[PDB]
Order: C-alpha cells, then structure tokens, then sequence
C-alpha cells in the first residue's frame, strides 16, 4: 500500500524539454513524462552549481543553479528544506535528488538530498546516464509500434507481454501522444 | 531566457559561436601577478583568467568560464574551477566518444 | 496407528544393519517361543528387545533455519542443524546470588545458520556431550533476531535438544568440509526479496529516518538486553558484560531501480556520521528532555543534523530481513565508498547486451 516511487537518473535537458503532469488527485504524485515516454516522479541529476545560493534573510527559502552541461535547472527548499541550500556553495560538484515541480510554466526541483560527489562520480554518472536513455529508448521503440498497429486493447497488451515490455509503459505512450495533440493545436 | 549551459569542448573543438565552455585539463603555468593560468587539455593551450582562485602548477582542474573574444585575443574568463587531479581522465574521453555516437542517434528515434 | 510388519522390518534394517533374512529368521524365533503372536508382534518384541521400539517417539518436521522468524511459537520450532562453532560458556551472578551460565553455539543446514543460546541447566546437560561436526534437533525454543539479521534459537527450561536424532533433513545438512565463506553478491533493488542474505547494493542515500544509539557488548559489538529481574546487561555470548554505546543509522538507498530501508551498525554508522555513538546518546539525552520521545528524538537529530548525508552515493553489504510493519529492511553490516573504476566496468557490460559495443 505505501509505495515509494524510485528516483530516475536523468538529463537536465530532459527534464526541462520533458512534460509535467500536475496530479489532481491527493493520491496521485506529480510527474514528468519526457520527450522519449519516460514517465519520471524523482530526479536524479549531477552538476556544478554555477552561482552562489541565494538564501533569504528569514530563511524560508533556498535556491540554487546547477548546470551538468545539457541544462541548467533550479533546485529548491522551503521552511526546514533551506538547510540543503547551505551546504553548496558556488563551483561545487553535487549530485541533487528530489521531485519535479514547475512553477510559473519552467520546470524545477523541490530538494530532497544534495551532497558534494567525486569528480568519478560525475563520470559514472555520465555512464548511467546514458545507459538508462538507450535502454529506455529501445523499450518504448517496440512498444510505439504495437500502440500505432492496435493501441490500448486487450490484444496489444498479451503483444507486449511477450515482447517484454511493461504494460504501463503503453499507456505513458498514449498519455504523450494526447499532451502532443494538445500542442498542435 | 535562461542562463546558457557551459557546453562541455576541447580547447581545439572550441567553436566560434560558444559563450561559455567546460574544459578540462592540467595547468602548466601560472601567473600571480596577472591573476591567469595556462591550461593543457592534450589537444591546444589556452589562457584562463581567474578571478582570485589561482591553482597550483601541474594539477589537473576544470574550469567553467565565458570565452572573451576580442582584439587582445581569445581567452577564457573563469568562474568555477574545480579539482580534477583524481579524475580517471581515460574514463572521461571513452564517454565523451559514446556520447557523441548515441546520444545524437536517440535524440531522433522517438519523436513524433 | 502402529506401524506395519514391513515397517518394523525397514526400521530395524536401518538401525541394526541386519539384512531382512537375518530379521526373519529372528522373528520366527519369538513366534516359536510364543505362538500367540502376529508376525507384527513379534517384529515389535524382537524390536523392543534391539532397543529401536522407542519408534512412537517421532517428532518429523520440515522446517528450515531460513523459515525461523523473531517472536514465534516456540511449540512450531522444530529444526536441525550441525554444530559449526563453540563459544566458551560464561557465567552471570544473578538478583538471588546464584550463578548462572550462558553458552552459544553456531548451528547450520541446507539454507541457512542460527545462534542457539543455551540457558543455566541446559548448558552442563549439553554443551559438554555437544561436539562440533553433530546434528542437534532444536524443540520449543524462542526465537529472537540479532541486528545482523541471523536468527536466535534460546534454549530455555521448556526448549529441548535431541542429539544426533533420526531424521530425513540430516542428510540434506552439507558437510563441514563443504563449507566456504559466502561473499557478497551484487543485486538491484528492483529484484531485492524478503530473506536474502549477503547482498552488496550500491545506491544513494535519499532520506534520513533515525540516529540514535543502543548498549551494546564491549567484545563481540552485539546488543545487549536488560533483564530487569536480575539488574544486569547479558550479552548471549559474553555473559555478564558493561555496555557501550554503538550507532544506528536508519536511511534510504535508491539506485534508480528501486527503494529500500538500509540500517548500519557501530563503527561502520559512526565511520558514515562522523559523529561519535557517545555524542550521539548526548544529542538523544537532550531531545528526550526536551519531551520528544525516544524515536522523535531519533528522528529529529536525523533531520536537523544529519541530512548532508543525502544524495551520496555509498555501498552497502548486508541481508535483507522483512519486518511486521517497516517492510523490508536491508541491514546493512558494512559499507564502502563507491569503486567508481569497478561500478564502470559494470556499465559497460551491460552497454555489450544492448548492442552499444
Ligand atoms: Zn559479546
């Protein structure tokens, strides 16, 4: 019944060219489904924070920039979450975890974890990174073919069962190509 | 508009319409006077003008910077300088090649 | 109902080596002296003569060690396994001045190990017949889980031991020779299952749940208990020991695949925090003052001092215990830094599958 959803160790250029989905529902969470049909809750990005946190007087918010070369994203706390913006300061290699949040139509991440990493790290990083996105591709790559031929019927669900693919992964297809309809006209 | 990302090149790929960069190499010179630093990352030499940071001669750093281009020269303005000395920097150049072959190839194969 | 004519036969050809001519000709014998009985009585009496009639006393089970789990019906233990190790037997003065004894020893089978804790008389009534290499048969005991994730077989007054009993899963039990240190082996969470044992997973930590410390011996860093009835602290190893202060750190890993509860232990939690376990019962002491309770205590101090933790990348090598209402948690025994040159090599194998190289 308690579920916690995993963190994806994404881009910060698919995060920001990504789609937020803001969840009516109270037991539903905010999520971001990327250009490639990646349905992402929690971001997991590594970068140099660019710029000195900008802290308020009253401590009620912290923000920061980090830039991983793909993308700049803001990353920020609220009330007790500002002690996260404390401990990075301007030309530090961190690795931020958190949810997705968009606020006045740009995406941004509510921080949850940031801690200073080892330049390897960054490396490795880079090496998941670019794992995770030809593995995900590659999936959803048969998967649109048996959304084009049948769509969401119970036939193409027994279809990609044997193809190894997710069922939910069908249906994050048809809820991008819906998002993408919206956009053209 | 938002901030320009510090695209990550070689100091021999470095194009003319780049404004802030990502290299990575180790000092040869430095210069306490002028505040600026010489970079080696195996492919040319730049200048980096630093700020007040100054690094030690033969340690391996990375330096985010704005490229100043103008009549006295092409040199890179540092901003962030990080340390790089325990960096696998064959591990760097081996994903720095995958990335340029896969990550321009999966970029077009789901777009609708 | 009584075993049959066959039966007795089998039984007695496995406990006195006779072949089933040998047991006919015997049994003819006691039917010659006394007519009136059946050619199953008879088997019964030259039994019962053999000393192997004692068969009523059957008590089979298949219970494995991995099946064991802490707060059970001690009448539903029923298991075997072969003595590994032999710890010194200690002693504890009790509340009355009479001194008790305490001793363990480290039991094995097919599936997994447990520590049986014997307890006052059952310590000079087994310990000394007990020899390593002999299959005991553990019977009503309670059962308790270390913080390491091993089950505890205590031998009380009600608990009782058979030594070298007459059953099937004895054969199943590998020999001392056989058996090899098992290392850690890598698993993602995604495949993480309730009862795994010896599994490295490397993740990030993604959120702080406690830090608080518990007493603990000051020889083997096991946790001690506090029996009230006597007013001292008895390790199940060392007997009689002062306690010392060791840490806990309750946090979460998350390797992209999956989430999981991880908890460290003594100098490995303190190696992580930075902070000694006596500041920490320092930190506690104020919090507790203050009118939080022992774990909002813990849970604040996670929070407000230990949250630069978050988002580093750390491995940690432990077995995964299911708990009545925390789910699953990965007790974690030890952690390293992440072997970045190694944690690549990984990636790249899998990028071979893919078809990228
Ligand atoms: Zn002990």
């Amino acid at each position: 019944s308690k579920k916690r959803m995993p963190a994806t160790r994404l881009y910060i250029k698919d995060i920001l060219e990504g789609y937020f989905v803001k969840s009516e529902g109270d037991f539903e969470p905010n999520y971001l489904i990327t250009k490639y049909a990646r349905k992402v809750y929690r971001a997991k990005i590594v970068g140099t924070v660019v710029r000195e946190p900008l802290i308020a007087e009253d401590e009620t918010y912290g923000k920061f920039q980090v830039d991983d070369g793909t993308g700049v994203i803001w990353v920020l706390g609220f009330r007790d979450d500002t002690k996260f913006a404390k401990l990075v300061r301007k030309g530090d290699l961190v690795q931020v975890i958190g949810k997705i949040a968009e606020w006045r139509d740009d995406k941004q991440i509510l921080v949850e974890g940031v801690s200073k990493v080892h330049p390897n790290m960054w490396i490795l990083h880079r090496y998941e990174t670019l794992k995770e996105k030809i593995e995900h591709i590659k999936k959803a790559k048969i998967a649109l073919e048996i959304y084009n031929q049948y769509g969401i019927t119970a036939k193409s669900k027994v279809i990609a069962k044997n193809k190894g693919i997710e069922e939910e992964l069908l249906e994050v297809i048809d809820e991008l190509y819906g998002i993408m309809m919206e956009e053209r006209s | 508009r938002r901030r320009k990302p510090a695209v990550e090149r070689k100091i021999s790929e470095i194009r003319e319409e780049d404004t802030r960069v990502s290299l990575i190499g180790r000092v040869i010179k430095v210069d306490k006077m002028d505040y600026m630093f010489w970079l080696d990352d195996g492919t040319g030499v730049a200048i980096i003008e630093s700020e007040s940071d100054l690094p030690k001669v033969g340690q391996v750093v990375r330096v985010i910077g704005r490229i100043i281009r103008n009549e006295e020269g092409i040199h890179i303005y540092a901003e962030v300088i990080q340390d790089f000395s325990d960096a696998d920097l064959e591990a760097l150049e081996e994903i720095r090649e995958l990335e340029r072959k896969l990550l321009p190839r999966l970029e077009g194969e789901i777009v609708w | 109902s009584v075993l049959t004519k066959d039966r007795i036969i089998e039984i007695i050809e496995r406990k006195t080596g006779m072949s089933r001519e040998e047991i006919e000709e015997e049994i003819r014998k006691i039917m010659e002296e006394d007519p009136y009985l059946s050619e199953q009585g008879a088997a019964a009496l030259l039994a019962e003569r053999l000393g192997i009639d004692l068969i009523e006393k059957e008590e089979v089970s298949l219970m494995r060690i991995s099946e064991l789990y802490p707060g059970m019906d001690p009448r539903e233990v029923n298991v075997v396994g072969r003595v590994l190790k032999k710890y010194p037997p200690r002693e504890y003065t009790r509340k009355d001045g009479s001194v008790g004894r305490v001793a363990s020893l480290i039991i094995y089978d097919d599936s997994g190990r447990a520590r049986v804790v014997l307890w006052d008389a059952k310590v000079s009534e087994y310990y000394n017949k007990i020899e390593v290499g002999d299959v005991i048969k553990v019977l009503d005991a309670q059962v308790k889980e270390s913080l390491s994730g091993l089950p505890e077989l205590h031998i009380n007054f009600r608990a009782r031991i058979i030594l070298n009993p007459d059953d099937p899963r004895v054969e199943m039990i590998p020999p001392l020779e056989e058996v090899r240190v098992a290392t850690y082996t890598r698993k993602k969470i995604k495949d993480i299952e309730a009862g795994d044992r010896f599994v490295e997973v490397r993740g990030t930590i993604a959120k702080v749940y406690r830090v608080l410390t518990y007493d603990a011996c000051p020889e083997c860093k096991k946790k001690v208990d506090y029996d009230e009835g006597l007013g001292v602290w008895i390790c199940p190893e060392h007997g009689e020991v002062q306690p010392i202060k060791m840490t806990i750190l309750d946090f979460g890993l998350d390797d992209g695949t999956g989430y999981i509860r991880v908890t460290l232990f003594g100098d490995d939690a303190e190696e992580l925090l930075g902070v000694s376990p006596e500041e920490i019962a320092e930190k506690i002491k104020e919090l507790e003052e203050s009118g939080l309770t022992t774990k909002e205590a813990a849970r604040k101090l996670a929070e407000d001092e230990f949250y630069n933790i978050i988002g580093r990348e750390i491995v940690v090598r432990g077995n995964v215990i299911e708990d009545r209402f925390l789910g699953l948690i990965l007790r974690a025994s030890s952690w390293e830094d992440v072997d970045y040159r190694r944690e690549i090599e990984r990636i790249k194998e899998e990028l071979e599958k893919l078809g990228v190289m």
